[PDB]
RNA sequence: UUGUA
RNA sequence: UUGUA
């Protein structure tokens, strides 16, 4: 089971945003994985996160997006090709 | 009229080191030291394992300098034909940064008779954000828990001193205009030693 | 149970340096700074004649660093969106080093209404009157033009800049300048690494 | 009025270069312009060098060569897009 | 070949 | 993407 979370600052960390579903109350992050800029390392403003449960995943894709981060709202979508291509669009 | 003594400097305002020729250093052999991992995706699995039971990797690499022509040299080991790494490695831990160093140059270059280094200036440090060959030489705002640190030691040599090399390693002595950008050959760390140690002045004896 | 005092730590080996947040520090208008120099040709024509009768350039450049989101970052000075060069100059024949960047760096961003610098973090030398310069002298060079010197400068919690109307004022982050020769020249692409050494705290 | 000069080390710096010049009876040097690699500023070997005598030169091209510096002959030899493409071509090594 | 408001 | 002895 895995996502798409993007939308965010490149300051925007794994730990600080395992807060933030804290927050919705899941718990579940398995794991997540930033993609980047090799050059420098710099995020893109998006990662894949790994979890666990299901009926969370709905509260991710549902309530999520209605929230700021540092004044961002969490384009959560689920793990697709052709979704990605927006998120780095998004860095361009 | 009597010359003026220029006193030392702050050492963080000047660094002063001695360089000696390559020859002043003899270099027999030893038992080869083949690599606790082996492979390039071998060694990621056994991080990914480590880090969930110790935590994040701390290697320690020691930059041995002496020169030529009046021109540094770095001493790289070198397997097989085209790699090449700093005499170093990964610390034990709680291990004290440069116990660890000294007990892994001895490890790698000791000789067979209780030497001793010299390791008093860090030149460097790098960072890996994830599981993967990316290394920067500072941690990204978004990483909280880096998988791996690298930290670098400058290591004085003395003015002669005898040193074993393991039979599968060879031992080059890597002029800076040869590293220079020269990421694709060498790497970015090795390759960006020129740049790191500039700052040093250098005495050629 | 008893611990014992950690003993020192000698400053060539855990060099801490304090940051703090961009958002300290401001700037106003100045009296605008044109340069000694003015067309490409120029500067090394001086430079050729300049070396004749003073001898080798002495250059320096001031690294001061600022801090936000973790990130250390580099003032930097622009003009068009592509030219960004570090704060300093060339020295006056016989002067010090520090004091020389001091002034420089003061006559550069004042405050009618000051600096701290202990630390060496590079040299480049130039070793012909062409723009290449390297970190290190090349063994059939033995008499260079130009040596530049850099140093880190340390900041107070805040303070005031002036800056030459010709001039914006940013801040690069390491980032930005990583592997970015092709953005910001060699010396100041290399700033990332030059800087890795120092333990910094961000205020 | 230039020539080439090669075969020479790396580390031949461009002073011990003219201490050998001098020391062949020639005193009236120009230039001495050394080739280099633009990305590590090694040197290549090679230097063009011009001189104000022009008869002096054939002392270099007769005399050079069969003198060690850095144990190596140098090879004093005219002005040439011929001898670029040589020199250039020794370069790698 | 970070350069010309 | 300095990585396979």
């Amino acid at each position: 089971i895995a996502l798409y979370i993007g939308n965010l600052t490149w300051w925007t960390t794994d730990e600080d945003l395992t807060e933030a579903v804290h927050s919705l109350g899941v718990n579940d992050i398995l794991e997540i994985k930033f993609f980047e800029n090799r050059a420098n390392g710099q995020s893109k403003g998006f990662a894949l996160v790994g979890v666990g449960s299901e009926a969370s995943s709905k509260k991710l894709m549902d309530l999520l997006p209605k929230r700021e981060l540092h004044g961002q709202n969490p384009v959560v979508t689920p793990v697709n090709k052709q979704f990605l291509s927006q998120f780095e669009m998004q860095s361009r | 009229g009597n010359k003026y003594i220029q006193q030392t400097k702050p050492l963080t305002l000047e660094r002063t080191i001695n360089l000696y020729p390559l020859t002043n250093y003899t270099f027999g052999t030893k038992e080869p030291l083949y690599e606790k991992d082996s492979s390039v995706a071998a060694r990621f699995q056994r991080m990914r394992e480590e880090f969930d039971k110790i935590g994040m990797r701390r290697t320690v690499e020691g930059v041995l300098i002496v020169h030529e022509h009046r021109l540094p040299h770095v001493l790289l080991l070198q397997l097989g034909t085209t790699f090449f790494k700093l005499p170093g490695g990964e610390l034990n831990p709680g291990e004290d940064e440069v116990e660890g160093l000294k007990r892994l140059m001895t490890e790698i270059l000791g000789r067979q008779d209780l030497q001793d280094w010299v390791i008093d200036d860090c030149i460097g440090n790098w960072w890996r954000p994830n599981f993967e060959p990316p290394q920067y030489p500072y941690i990204p705002a978004h990483i909280t828990k880096p998988k791996e640190h690298k930290k670098l030691f400058l290591v004085q040599l003395q003015e002669k001193a005898l040193f074993a090399v393991p039979k599968n390693y060879k031992l080059v002595a890597a002029p800076l205009f040869e590293l220079y950008d020269n990421a694709p050959g060498y790497g970015p760390i090795i390759s960006s030693l020129p740049q790191l140690l500039s700052r040093f002045n250098f005495i050629y004896n």
